[PDB]
């Protein structure tokens, strides 16, 4: 690391620049994926593939 | 307006005093929406 660079962090391909999203920014999406999430409680997306 | 201008070495009490935050996270723009 430091040199390959760390991947997407929302993505495949662990290793590399590669333009990835911000951490500062998927906190903020989780949070508003989380309260979306519970509030609707909808089942995941892996409910909607079983 | 001013009169003279004075140099010294910047005492960390006065960079504190200088910024208007901190910055922690080393991402810029978000590349897409021009939100920072």
């Amino acid at each position: 690391l430091e040199i390959r660079g760390a991947g997407e962090l929302l993505g495949e391909e662990q290793s590399g620049s590669m333009e990835t999203i911000g951490f500062s920014l998927y906190m903020e999406l989780l949070e508003n994926a989380v309260d979306a999430l519970k509030a609707g409680r909808e089942p995941s997306l892996e409910d909607l593939t079983s | 307006e001013f009169d003279a201008i004075k140099i010294a070495l910047a005492s960390p009490d006065m960079i504190r005093s200088w910024s208007f935050g901190e910055v922690k996270k080393p991402e810029t723009i978000n590349y897409r929406t021009f939100k920072p």
